[PDB]
């Protein structure tokens, strides 16, 4: 059996001993006369229940198709014994509720799966054209652009490895079961570039903050640290993760995300994105006072304050901080997926459209040449 | 990182892999 | 063989670009300023023969290069185009025979609406408020006869006067400021902004005012590079 | 003043007594120069990429 | 033939678990022995028609928790090492961000 | 040759009127901003009034904000300065000064001591 | 009034000149060139791009070797360019950064620069010390220097914004001839091939033919309507073009003493900043405020080409002595060979 079934059984065997310890720990509960004796049905354990009361418990996480959001039922016959299936006259717990939504979850995932491929297809088509404009038309060449070019390269290279990961590794059943290092070091490059993509948004945020908020006069900043923070730094949490992922909790192609070892990559990355959010609350704060020193109307100041905020969301990755955690609700988490996947997979298309296509300095440069 | 915004692709990659690659768990007679 | 002289030429360009790179640092770090007065506006006192007087001064480790056109004629329509790449134009106004204030208003109008100064901000310095302080409180009307709209003008309620300052000067002090702002609020177009101040040729923060005002210009210039403002 | 304006009148006497050929002759001479040097004009007749050093 | 299968892996679980009788009530010492008893039972449940769990099998598991576990008293990196590789890279960014300025 | 020959002028009683014409020849009218500048005896060249190349934008100095009225006829290539309620402060050589560059919102050096696009001047005396 | 009785002869002489020029105006340049073959579309492509300057490039001048060129930029740098290989031969740091003109001597040993400092700085490009140093500073001018051109190794004509052009002797550093005819800021001068007469365009909308040896103004050409910012002699030495702020180029003549042609277009309402002829004078390359140059036909007056590869205002351009290249300096700190 695959590694996910091994850790699923380890959690299953763990809960087996704890309740058999709990079976002797809890005293004899005398319910409404004849009651259902507490038993361990093989996956979960059920306490002392009265006759006729439907017992509800959360679904276990021992299998991949299961999900802890659903709840299972174990009825109690009106004879002092549990409800047995008329299949073969055996005590049975209704566990269909956990895997009953797998066909609809697989279809809902495929919509997001194709939302990523098509989303990462425009973040490549509209970016190699956008990145091609900056290096070709070097009249636009500046320190803001030379960081945007490296920012565009992180969006491009991550979009390429994400596609390679999405079209080759994760849909392939034959490749993942063999769990070779060909999909493990590719997951490293996938995580390294995602860390490089999320950390280069910080480099843009730091440069945007040092260009506007603090140290306004100085120009031609030291770019050796922006390349280090954007490229040389993200490899440190990735290798520490990749080494620990190989030593501890080594699963097939490192596709599993339930482990806390991925917080090594997504803990500093979410901390670096919070700084980007604290940088958005500083550039907009200055942008508000700049229009307040002009005494512009509030109907037009807010029209520019939100416009400047919405265009800085893709560049600084603010959508990772305004919607940081998935809501546990089924309907709220459903819209959360389509909102986040459309904001992340189209992020490379948003930065290329706003800062390169919609930028007034770039539009004039290409319409003259 | 299962529910974190930064890992939404990894969750999508896992959800697509966990349901397609591995077969559905039997929950009929003879199973808990 | 001629490739021995070309390798000496390509290595000479290496030394040149290294000097140009080291000179690119000092050029962009230094902020060029144009100190352009309106005649006897007292611009000589703000600094404290030759074609131009280059003045060097640094504030908060930021070096500024103020340029005063000394021996240039009053015909400015040609050499004012040389100051397109400056951070700001320090416009010193007398603020007090000939109507010098109207000449400064027309000079500021031509500078503000110049096709090559549309992106150059102007740090307006209404100088010599000490001389104006007795031109309004001792009779001798010089702002009302030269401007009839000053009679139908009241001091803005949000305006902040100086401690121990009569409203008669504050009304005239802000009317002169409003006269230059009527040209700035018309041809601004979100490209350059006027920064009026009340200098007296005796203050010690006039250089600090330029430093704080140049901070907003570079800030608004960077805010426009990202298309934020 | 009254003294500097005199030289402006002095200059106009040295300018109205000069020799002036007709425009038809002054135009045919520039027209002849443009054709007598047309084959030697790289901007007018583009030189091939061999002799062109740019 | 099923009951003959139950007795096979039963003492097989004992000959591995008996030499640990001194501290057989520790979890890290019984991680593998506790699990290699059940996988025989389900594999032998797939051998016959009756599927795990079954009263012929769970009673043996009920037997295990009375012989050794009941007589005793009752109550991946650790939480300290996992944060050593998480808190260090996290707090290192505000140090680097300050030096980028 | 840019020729700005101005008409009108003379000695007028205080509180009278005067119309100052300016035959703007030698250049393309309706393309340049037309200004009016005067030079009082013992004073420097000061700006009086201007007018846009289309006649819409009109400006005067403070002393003649309501008294004087500028006007131009793009067909006749002439510039008018309808002066009314003349005071003993208006006695000055009024000059018809053209803007240096056409199709611009900037008008430079109209009050400079030396300026080639300024008329010869009309000796307007108010006594 | 006596001064008004003095202008009685001045306007009588002006009308006499306006009538004397009317007799010579028996035809027009278009009337004589109405049957000639048009040159067609003259399309030039950017071959080199000199991107070493930092500030806006105000002036540039080609060397007589048609290979080396010097450019002046407002950052205080006089860079001599090897147009063939783009390798910067020299990088002269200037005392005053606001340089408005630069001249490359025909001998190639000296170079000049001038601007708001009212001083022409002659730099010797042949120095055995190891550095390009100031050979002579000409501080006699009272206004900003807008244009300067080398006659000899010791002679240089520098126009200035004080309405005055001057002839200098580099050895003595003193003005040997002073031209005080213009009434506006002289913005550009152009030497004839014989280097015995030069025309200067000023802000008085008039161009004056100046005799260098006699020091007098031979002719005055006031066909323009605004400030003449550009001027360039015809390769034959009998004519010259003038670029002004009225969006019009005008080809005068030293023999007809009147405007022979006007290069105007409805699309062009921007002032000209630089003009230049070809080796044959057929093409009139002019720099405009439209951020691009235009290749005018000197005989047909029809636009035959556009050089639209500049981001900012094209402040200067120059054609080599052999007509092989056209460098066009612009305010975007970029020189481009066409
Ligand atoms: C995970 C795999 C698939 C990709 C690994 C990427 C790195 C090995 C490469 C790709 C992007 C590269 C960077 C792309 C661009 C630059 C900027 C470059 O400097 C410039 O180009 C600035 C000068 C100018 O723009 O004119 C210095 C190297 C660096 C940091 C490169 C260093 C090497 C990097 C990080
Ligand atoms: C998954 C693996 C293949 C990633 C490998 C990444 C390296 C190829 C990157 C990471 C850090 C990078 C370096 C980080 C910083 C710099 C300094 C940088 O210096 C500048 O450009 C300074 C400019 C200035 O003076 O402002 C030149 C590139 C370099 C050496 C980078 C070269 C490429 C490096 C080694
Ligand atoms: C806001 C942008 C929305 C983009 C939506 C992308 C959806 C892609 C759909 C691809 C369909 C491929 C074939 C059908 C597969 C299926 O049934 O899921
Ligand atoms: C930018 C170029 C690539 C664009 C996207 C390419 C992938 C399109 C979707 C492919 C769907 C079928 C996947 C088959 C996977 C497999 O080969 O196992
Ligand atoms: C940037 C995209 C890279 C895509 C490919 C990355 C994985 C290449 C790894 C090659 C060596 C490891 C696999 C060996 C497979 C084998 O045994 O044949
Ligand atoms: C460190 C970055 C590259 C990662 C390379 C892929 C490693 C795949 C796993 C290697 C084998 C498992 C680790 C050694 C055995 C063990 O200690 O469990
Ligand atoms: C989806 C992202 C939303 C981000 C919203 C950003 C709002 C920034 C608010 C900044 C307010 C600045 C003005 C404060 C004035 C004051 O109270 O003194
Ligand atoms: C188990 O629950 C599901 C929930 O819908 C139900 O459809 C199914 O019939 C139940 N099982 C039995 C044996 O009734």
């Amino acid at each position: 059996k695959p590694f996910l079934y091994v850790v699923g059984r380890k959690k299953m065997m763990d809960a087996q001993y704890k309740c058999y310890d709990r079976m002797q720990q809890l005293p004899a509960y005398q319910g409404e006369g004849p009651y259902c004796n507490r038993t361990w049905d093989g996956w979960l354990c059920w306490d002392d229940t009265p006759a006729g009361v439907l017992s509800y418990q959360f679904c276990p996480d021992y299998f991949p198709d299961f999900d802890p959001s659903e709840k299972v039922t174990k009825y109690c016959d009106e004879k002092g014994v549990w409800f047995k299936h008329p299949e073969n006259n055996r005590t049975w717990s209704n566990y269909t509720m956990c895997n009953a939504f797998t066909p609809e979850k697989l279809k809902n995932a495929y919509v997001l799966y194709y939302l990523a491929i098509v989303g990462h297809s425009l973040s490549i088509f509209t970016l190699v054209i956008s990145l091609g404009i900056f290096v070709f038309f070097r009249s636009l060449g500046c320190q803001r652009v030379t960081l945007h070019k490296n920012m565009f390269l992180t969006y491009i290279l991550n979009s390429m490895i994400i596609i390679i990961h999405l079209v080759e590794v994760v849909p392939n059943g034959e490749l993942v079961r063999r769990d070779p290092v060909s999909c493990k070091i590719l997951h490293f490059f996938h995580q390294y570039m995602m860390a490089c993509n999320y950390f280069w948004m910080l480099c843009e945020g730091i440069y945007l903050h040092t260009l506007i908020v603090v140290a306004v006069f100085t120009e031609k900043q030291r770019l050796r640290w922006y390349y280090l923070l954007g490229w040389g730094f993200p490899l440190v949490p990735t290798t520490i993760h990749a080494i620990t992922r190989a030593v501890y909790f080594n699963d097939n192609c490192w596709l599993s995300v339930e482990t806390h070892l991925l917080y090594i990559i997504h803990g500093p990355v979410m901390a670096a994105l919070v700084v980007n959010f604290f940088f958005l609350l500083n550039i907009v704060r200055v942008l508000v006072t700049k229009m307040r020193e002009t005494h512009e109307a509030e109907s037009h100041m807010y029209l520019k304050a939100v416009k400047a905020t919405m265009i800085l969301v893709p560049l600084l990755g603010i959508q990772f901080v305004v919607f940081p955690w998935r809501p546990s609700n089924k309907m709220l988490g459903k819209i959360y997926d389509y909102v986040m996947h459309s904001l992340i997979h189209f992020q490379g298309f948003f930065v290329a459209t706003i800062y390169c296509f919609c930028n007034n300095e770039v539009q004039t440069t290409v319409k003259r040449q | 990182c299962s529910n974190l915004s930064t890992c939404v692709l990894g969750k999508l990659s896992q959800e697509l892999h966990k349901l397609q690659t591995y077969p559905r768990t039997n929950t009929g007679s003879g199973t808990p | 063989d001629q490739r021995n002289e070309e390798k000496a030429q390509r290595e000479a360009n290496k030394k040149i670009e290294k000097q140009l790179q080291k000179d690119k640092q000092v050029y962009r770090a230094t902020h060029r300023l144009l100190l352009l007065g309106a005649g006897e506006s007292g611009k000589n006192t703000i600094v404290k023969t030759s074609g131009i007087f280059e003045t060097k001064f640094q504030v908060d480790k930021v070096n500024f290069h103020m340029f005063d056109v000394g021996a240039q004629r009053d015909e400015r329509r040609k050499w004012i185009q040389c100051f397109n790449d400056v951070t700001a134009i320090i416009f010193v106004v007398a603020s007090s025979q000939t109507n010098r204030l109207q000449a400064a208003l027309k000079l500021f109008d031509s500078i503000w609406n110049n096709k090559w100064l549309r992106d150059t901000s102007v740090i307006l310095f209404l100088n010599k408020q000490d001389l104006l302080a007795e031109k309004v409180l001792a009779g001798k009307s010089k702002i009302e006869d030269y401007f009839p709209e000053f009679a139908r003008y009241t001091t803005p309620e949000d305006a902040t006067p100086e401690p121990g300052e009569d409203p008669r000067v504050t009304r005239a002090k802000y009317f002169i400021r409003d006269e230059f702002l009527r040209i700035s609020t018309a041809s601004g177009d979100g490209r350059h902004y006027c920064y009026p101040h009340f200098t007296c040729s005796v203050d010690t923060e006039n250089i600090r005012r330029v430093f704080n005002d140049c901070r907003d210009i570079i800030q608004r210039m960077h805010l426009r590079q990202y298309e934020l403002l | 003043s009254i003294a500097q304006a005199r030289k402006l009148v002095e200059q106009l006497k040295m300018e109205a007594n000069i020799d002036r050929i007709k425009v038809s002759k002054a135009a045919a001479d520039l027209m002849a120069y443009c054709e007598a040097h047309a084959k030697e004009d790289p901007l007018l007749t583009p030189v091939p990429a061999s002799e062109n050093p740019f | 033939n099923y009951e003959t299968a139950v007795q096979f892996c039963w003492n097989h679980y004992k000959d591995q678990m008996d030499p640990i009788e001194k501290d057989w009530c520790d979890w890290a010492m019984i991680s593998r022995p506790y699990s290699t008893l059940r996988d025989c039972l389900e594999h032998f449940a797939e051998l016959f028609d009756l599927g795990f769990p079954n009263p012929l099998a769970e009673r043996i598991i009920f037997e295990t928790h009375q012989i050794h576990f009941a007589n005793c008293s009752l109550v991946d990196p650790p939480e300290d090492v996992l944060l050593a590789m998480i808190i260090a890279p996290i707090c290192l960014i505000p140090f680097l961000i300050t030096l980028v300025v | 040759q840019v020729q700005l020959q101005e008409s009108g002028g003379g000695l007028v009683q205080p509180g009278g009127s005067l119309r100052l014409s300016c035959a703007a020849s030698g250049f393309t009218f309706s393309n340049y901003k037309m200004n009016w500048v005067r030079q009082a005896p013992g004073k420097g060249l000061e700006w009086v009034s201007d007018i846009s190349q289309s006649g819409a934008s009109i400006s005067y100095t403070g002393s003649v904000k309501g008294r004087f009225t500028i006007s131009r006829d793009n067909a006749k290539n002439t510039l008018y300065l309808q002066m009314n309620s003349l005071k003993p402060e208006d006695t000055a050589v009024y000059y018809c000064a053209r803007c240096p560059a056409p199709f611009t919102r900037d008008c430079f050096d109209v009050t400079s001591t030396t300026y080639a696009y300024r008329g010869q001047g009309t000796q307007v005396t108010v006594s | 009034s006596e001064l008004d009785q003095l202008r009685q002869e001045a306007e009588q002489l002006k009308n006499q000149i306006r009538d004397a020029r009317k007799a010579c105006a028996d035809a027009t340049l278009s009337q004589i060139t109405n049957n000639i073959d048009p040159v067609g579309r003259i399309q030039m492509r950017t071959r080199r791009t000199l991107r070493g300057h930092l500030a806006k490039i105000y002036a540039m001048h080609w060397g007589t070797d048609s290979r080396l060129l010097v450019s002046a930029s407002q950052d205080g740098k006089l860079i001599i360019w090897d147009s063939y290989t783009t390798n910067k031969v020299h990088a002269i740091p200037l005392r005053s950064s606001w340089v408005m003109t630069c001249a490359y001597a025909p001998s190639g040993n000296y170079v000049a620069c001038g601007g708001l400092d009212n001083i022409c700085s002659i730099y010797n490009l042949k120095t055995r010390e190891g550095n390009v140093r100031v050979s002579r500073e000409l501080a006699g001018h009272t206004g900003y220097l807008s244009c300067c051109r080398f006659l000899d190794d010791n002679q240089i004509v520098t126009s200035s914004g004080d309405t005055t052009c001057a002839l200098w002797d580099i050895e003595t550093g003193q003005q040997t001839t002073t031209f005080t005819g213009h009434t506006g800021d002289v913005m550009s001068l152009s030497l004839a091939p014989d280097t015995r007469l030069f025309v200067s365009g000023a802000c008085d909308a008039s161009a004056k033919l100046w005799d260098v040896r006699e020091g007098m103004c031979r002719q005055t050409f006031t066909g323009h309507e605004s400030d003449i910012n550009a001027i360039c002699f015809f390769p034959n030495g009998n004519a010259f073009a003038t670029g002004s702020d009225d969006a019009t180029c005008r080809l005068f003549d030293l023999r007809a003493d009147q405007e022979l042609m006007t290069y105007s277009h409805d699309n062009i309402i921007c002032g000209i900043t630089s003009v230049s002829f070809s080796k044959s004078g057929r093409l009139l390359l002019a720099g405009y405020d439209d951020f691009n140059c235009n290749v005018w036909d000197a005989l047909k007056a029809d636009r035959a080409g556009v050089l639209a590869g500049h981001d900012n205002r094209v402040s200067c351009l120059g054609v080599t002595d052999d007509g092989m290249a056209v460098a066009t300096g612009s305010w975007d700190s970029f020189l481009k060979i066409w």
